[PDB]
């Protein structure tokens, strides 16, 4: 079986994980940035 | 509750009823899986009048599907929607009719009507209440015009009280697809007149003319032209199946539309019809509708109507409206047309409306007119007749099963009559 | 100035492949009903994306994260215009004019270099190449019927996708000659129609869903077919999206809402549910677990793979929000009209309370009750419905109260009384009580549809607003005095100022006009973009400030007493219609015909 | 009657596709079926 | 259920020409096979129970129990096939008093004896196609010597093909029998 990068798919790992928990609510902004 | 059974023969009546039925489900929100979907109440009630309930909660529509050769099934079985049709009903045979009426009414059809007699007749017992029996089929090929006719006199030998329709696609000289066309033409026309208690006519090259200049699209197809006659099949009967201030069933039609055993012969149309290069420029109302549905070119039928004067006509509205203003384009158009209309039966128009439009569309309309302008296609086809049949040209192989010459002269004399009788109300006075 | 926002409300998903997870993730994609929005994850912030005229109809983005497309949908008369936005810049890097309508599809190669442009079904379904660098238009080919999607291949960008509804289709593309080749896969006796199409990595099979529900393979190297697709079993109503692992598994989004995997094998499902709404969006997370999916009703889930158990994230109005309202001396809660169904949301967290469902009405002017009682709604056959507040049973409906759909509701402090106004012109008084429901209106004639109607403290006094030019105030106790306040423009809004004699009325001119019963205007205020139609005001208890929206995106609030304007408000999409300010004060809330909800953090300096 | 019926039977068994076609002559079939309307070739 | 509604000379319960000519009916199958054919006799479908252990299939004139068939009528009549197999029919009737008494017909039973809660008669039946008629009312005098108020059930057990089983009130001949109720000579 092929070799997979150990760093690359625990920081995957974890940027899905925490995505998980902050994924919640969507609503709120608190950084508007009409203009841009 | 008064339902009818949907029956094919021959390849063109199976194009037809394999996207008629695709229009029905969609008008009533049952997928190609058989599972409803619908958003309305409505949608449900009235089921019952083209599908059976089977088990899962699954639909299936009470069609039997019939021709002498098996491919025109195999590509429809693939076709969208057909999932939906049982695989038992598919009754094929194994050679083909040839185009020749012989094969497709003596030899091979009687020995193979057997098998969708039965299953047509269990068919009809299955059903709760019948109302009736309409067909979808041309008269231009062999195996359609001979058998299914024939079914249609064994049918109407069995239950003579019911009502039945014959959507028959006749052969035209402007488009001809076929050499043998006036032979068949005429010995199928010729028990049909004797039986059928609404023939409903349908020319393609006015479907044609039709998809060429009422809607500004390039190239039109096969399966716009089922289109078409789609929209003819469900007019007709949206009525029974949807409620609305003016019901008016299938013998609701037969009894205002016949005056005599003998003139059940029918034109029909269908509006709107609109391009998409104007559709929302146009502004749909009642007296655009009306003027469209009495519209020359808007009729499915080549025969041209102001070459003659109608006996009787009915136009089923669909959508909300009220009455009284269709009341009143009706009188208006009787009136400053009452030269195109035969003076001893006044109130020569049938009116219906139904609460409940078709998908994507408001308002619409069906019309469907006895006309003394009929007598064309059986003047001309007669013409192709003897032309074909002085020198005796392709008459053997008819001969050669069982045809004599005397057959052909008792159909010819039976429709040089019908034309007789049916023209000569048109020069009748009061 | 600027007024700032605390939280949105906004979700399109009538566009397919509308939900986008950003590569490198982080960040989240999705359009709105005219504009394009950013949000990052992690932090809580997010970025608006605004150079656009009408709705967006397609979005895309390229592999490793770098420039994004957009295109919407305009009149016949004018022509899309496509827009790139550089990403990390939040810059519009390009912006091309060519179609006649709109455009269906977008495509993007492995390398950023080039693109592809499909038309609509208008400009005969035209396809062309673009240059990212410089918008240059290489080549392009008309085709006669119409194409539902296109896309590139993973390697090899000379050869693209075309999903033509009659069939498949094959394309490719020469840099030598600008000519295209275009081949028709070839199917025995079939006439499926195809909407969505999918590509292995290995670029040798292609997956591509139909119209009955089962998803058919088909090689590249060759105008073969495989395989049909789930056998014995359908999906019902079509096949919404497509996507695939790294197994080759092959997620499948159903039209009636439904998702499900079938192996590379004999086409049977290994797991399978069921999710709300039409499916229209997948999109797979890094790693290709638990992934997002985006329904057709605008609410976004959370769906874990290889065990198919749906998780709703958030949810989000349907579509054009009619009407907002709060609960007398009530602030936590406030009710919006949709469509079809009205909505309930907590201020603090706006997370869904509970909906009240009618199939096929609109309501307008939901009015709340005090003593917790029913609240009310008016639909577009004419009746009246009262539904209880924890559950949406009814209480008592009112039948044919007007013929053509009542528009707005009024409700006296004792409740003893609903005043309501129908399109044609009739105001009507209904006598409630808890055994049944009377009416003794005057049956007063009014020409237009009255679209607002208001009760003073006292109770007895009642204006009422119409469309044909006429704000009429009714004694409300004999059904008399037809005095009417007179000029010429179809109104809007008219309030009362709280415990004093003015009112403070608008129309459809760009105006808002201080009026009393005596012809007495204090000022024309005249606050005029240049079409707007300024069309929701509310009023502070205390008379310092009164807060304005017109149709166009801006919205802004103004002192009472004179006539400047202090702060302002964007961000929004759309015609904004309703403006409410809660009873404690602390927000201003406004609602968005086009599917969004904002609430504002009003100014400190108007307590 | 009788036979003409049996033919027509594998038809429509033959039009469900099931990513399958049936022959009537699949599996358990005697020894084996001749490879042409004679017997087969040496070298195939 | 048939109570409070119109009744005078007809009243057909079942029938295997319609869309589904059992719903009242409930069926309990244990081996047996319950369907409708188009009959060789007479064209025309009819439906058919069979099975083995005749006593274990069955179907029943109510959906559910705990309720009544109310019915005035005195004359039941049936439709059946003659196949030369077992087979067994009873009623369920209320008398002048409060009481549920039941009669049962066999095809395998040789003696008749009347007991307070069940009459069991032994029947013949020709060869082919057969209608019969039971008349219930001699039957409840006869046997309890006491009058009839209402028959509350009919039930039909295995190993039959039956096309209408209703109530005529009063011996008829087939001339007066409309042509729905009359049997048709093949
Ligand atoms: N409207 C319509 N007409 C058709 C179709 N297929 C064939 N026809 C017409 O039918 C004629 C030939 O009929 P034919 O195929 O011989 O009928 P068959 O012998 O029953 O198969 C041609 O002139 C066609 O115009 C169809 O799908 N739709």
């Amino acid at each position: 079986l092929k070799r997979p990068n150990s760093n690359q798919v625990r920081n995957y790992y974890e940027k899905t994980l925490a995505l998980k928990i902050m994924s919640l609510d969507l609503s709120t902004a608190e950084q508007t940035n009409y203009s841009r | 509750m008064r339902e009818i059974v949907h029956i094919q023969g021959g390849q063109c009546g199976n194009q037809i009823g394999a996207k008629f039925w695709e229009v029905i489900s969609d008008e009533h929100g049952i997928d190609p899986t058989g599972t409803y979907h619908g958003d309305s109440d409505l949608q449900l009630e009235r089921i019952n009048v083209y599908y059976n309930e089977a088990t899962g909660g699954r639909y299936v529509p009470r069609a039997i599907l019939m021709d002498l050769e098996p491919g025109t099934m195999d590509s429809v079985r693939a076709g969208p929607f057909g999932q939906l049709f049982r695989p038992d009903n598919f009754v094929f045979g194994q050679t083909g009719a040839g185009n020749n009426w012989a094969k497709g009414h003596y030899t091979e059809g009687a020995e193979l009507i057997d098998s969708v007699l039965d299953v047509v007749r269990k068919e009809a017992e299955g059903c709760d209440c019948l109302q009736g029996f309409q067909i979808t089929h041309s008269l231009g090929g062999g195996t359609g015009s001979g058998m299914g006719t024939l079914l249609i006199s064994k049918v109407r030998e069995e239950y003579p009280d019911r009502i039945m329709e014959t959507f028959s696609v006749v052969p035209s000289p402007k488009v001809s697809d076929t050499v043998v066309e006036p032979y068949n033409a005429t010995l199928s026309v010729h028990q049909l007149v004797e039986n059928a208690d609404e023939c409903m006519v349908i020319d393609n090259e006015a479907l044609y003319d039709i998809c060429f200049r009422t809607l500004k699209l390039t190239t039109p197809t096969y399966g716009d032209l089922n289109h078409l006659v789609s929209a003819a099949m469900s007019g007709v009967t949206c009525c029974l199946r949807f409620p609305g201030q003016l019901n008016s069933d299938l013998r609701k039609l037969a009894v205002n539309l016949i005056p005599f055993p003998r003139l059940h012969f029918f034109m029909i149309g269908f509006a709107p019809l609109t391009s998409r290069g104007s559709q929302q420029y146009r502004a749909l109302t009642v007296p655009e509708l009306t003027q469209q549905m009495f519209d020359a070119k808007n009729m499915m039928c080549a025969a041209d109507p102001r070459h003659g004067r109608y006996l009787t006509a009915s136009a089923l509205f669909r959508g909300r409206m009220s009455t009284k203003e269709v009341d009143e384009q009706m009188l208006n158009v009787q009136n400053k047309n009452s030269s195109y209309f035969v003076e001893w039966i006044p109130n020569n128009i049938k009116s219906s409306i139904c609460d409940i439009p078709p998908k994507g569309l408001k308002m619409a309309v069906t019309f469907v007119g006895n006309s003394t302008a009929i007598q064309e296609m059986f003047k001309r086809v007669a013409e192709q007749f003897t032309a074909m049949f002085r020198r005796k040209a392709f008459l053997h192989w008819y001969t050669g099963e069982g045809m004599d010459e005397m057959e052909f002269t008792e159909a010819e004399s039976n429709m040089n009559d019908l034309v007789s009788e049916y023209q000569q109300y048109q020069d009748a006075t009061a | 100035k600027e007024l700032d926002i605390q939280a949105v409300i906004g979700f399109t998903g009538k566009v397919n492949e509308g939900l986008i997870l950003h590569p490198d993730n982080e960040h989240l994609i999705y359009p709105l009903g005219s504009t394009i929005v950013v949000r990052h994850i992690i932090s809580r912030s997010q970025t608006f994306l605004r150079g656009h005229d009408n709705q967006i109809s397609i979005i895309t983005v390229s592999k490793t994260g770098k420039y994004i497309a957009s295109g919407q949908k305009t009149y016949m008369g004018f022509q899309a215009d496509i827009i790139i936005w550089d990403f990390e810049t939040r810059s519009l890097m390009h912006r091309l004019k060519l179609h006649k309508v709109l455009i269906q599809s977008l495509s993007f190669c492995c390398n950023e270099q080039y693109l592809a442009s499909l038309g609509g079904q208008d400009d005969k379904n035209m396809m062309i190449v673009w240059d990212v660098e410089q918008g240059k238009a290489l080549y392009g080919a008309p085709n006669r019927d119409v194409v539902n999607q296109i896309k590139f291949f993973n390697n090899s960008d000379d050869k693209i996708i075309a999903v033509l509804n009659n069939g498949v289709q094959i394309l490719t593309i020469d840099k030598a000659n600008k000519k295209v080749k275009s081949l028709d896969v070839n199917f025995g006796n079939i006439k499926r129609q195809y909407t969505c199409v999918a590509i292995d990595p290995s670029d040798t099979y292609c997956y591509c869903g139909t119209k009955t529900g089962d998803v058919f393979e088909i090689n590249i190297e060759r105008a073969i077919f495989k395989r049909l697709g789930p056998v014995k079993k359908l999906f019902s109503l079509g096949i919404g999206t497509l996507g695939l692992l790294p197994n080759g598994d092959i997620i499948v989004g159903a039209g009636d809402g439904t998702v499900a995997k079938l192996s590379i094998q004999n086409m049977q499902v290994l797991s399978q549910s069921e999710v709300l709404g039409a499916v229209t969006s997948i999109s797979f997370t890094g790693d290709y677990t638990h992934f997002f999916c985006g329904t057709s009703q605008s609410n976004i889930y959370w769906i874990d793979t290889e065990k198919l158990n749906p998780e709703l994230r958030n949810t989000c109005h349907y579509e054009r929000i009619n009407d907002i309202a709060f609960p007398y001396n009530y602030s936590d809660v406030f009710a919006t009209c949709s469509t079809t169904d009205i909505r309930v949301w907590n201020a603090r967290n706006r997370q869904e309370l509970l909906r009240i469902q009618v199939p096929n009405l609109e309501c307008y002017c939901v009015t709340f009750m005090n003593d917790g009682k029913s609240i009310i709604s008016g639909w577009n056959d004419g009746k009246i419905r009262a539904f209880l507040p924890q559950s949406g049973k009814l209480l008592y409906v009112i039948s044919d109260a007007h013929i053509h759909g009542v528009t707005a509701l009024s409700t006296t402090s004792d409740c003893q009384r609903i005043v309501s106004g129908g399109s044609e012109g009739e105001v009507r008084v209904w006598v409630i009580n808890k055994q049944t429901q009377v009416m003794k209106a005057s049956m007063k004639e009014h020409r237009g549809r009255v679209w607002s109607i208001q009760v003073k403290k006292n109770n007895d006094q009642a204006v009422s607003a119409s469309a044909d030019g006429s704000c009429i105030i009714w004694d409300l106790k004999t059904f008399t005095r037809l005095m009417c306040l007179f000029e010429s423009t179809l109104f809007k809004q008219v309030l009362y100022h709280p415990e004093e004699s003015q009112l403070l009325t608008t129309g459809s001119d760009r105006k808002i006009t201080y009026w009393e019963i005596y012809d007495g205007q204090a000022i024309r205020m005249l606050d005029g973009s240049e079409e707007g139609e300024v069309n929701a005001l509310s009023i502070t208890k205390e008379g310092e400030h009164f807060v304005s929206g017109g149709e166009d995106k801006l919205v802004k609030l103004w002192g009472y007493d004179e006539g400047i304007k202090y702060y302002s408000g964007t961000g929004h999409s759309g015609a904004i219609t309703r403006l409410q300010i809660s009873p404690d004060q602390r927000t201003v809330v406004s609602v968005g015909a086009e599917g969004a909800i904002f609430i504002w953090k009003m100014p400190e300096e108007v307590v | 009657p009788q036979q003409g019926n049996t033919v027509g039977s594998i038809s429509k068994r033959e039009n469900v596709a099931s990513q399958l076609i049936v022959e009537d002559h699949l599996k358990n079939i005697l020894a084996k079926s001749t490879n042409s309307n004679y017997k087969p070739w040496k070298i195939p | 259920m048939f109570k409070n509604t119109f009744q005078s000379g007809f009243l057909s319960i079942l029938y295997s020409i319609g869309s589904k000519p059992l719903q009242i009916w409930d069926k309990s199958i244990r081996n047996g096979h319950i369907k409708r054919i188009t009959d060789q006799d007479i064209l025309s479908s009819v439906l058919e129970i069979m099975g083995t252990n005749v006593s274990t299939n069955y179907i029943t004139a109510p959906a559910d129990p705990k309720e009544t068939l109310g019915i005035k009528l005195p004359f039941l009549v049936m439709i059946i096939k003659n196949l030369k197999k077992y087979y067994t029919f009873e009623v369920q009737v209320l008398d002048d008093k409060n009481v549920r008494r039941r009669f049962r017909a066999s095809n395998y039973q040789s003696t008749t004896r009347v007991k307070p809660f069940i009459c069991t008669m032994p029947m013949r039946l020709d060869e082919g196609w057969n209608q019969i008629q039971f008349n219930l009312s001699d039957f409840t005098r006869r046997a309890y010597a006491t009058n009839y108020i209402e028959t509350l059930r009919v039930q039909i057990h295995a190993n039959c093909r039956i096309r209408r089983i209703y109530f005529s009130d009063r011996l008829y001949s087939e001339e007066e029998l409309p042509p729905e109720f009359k049997l048709f000579l093949p």
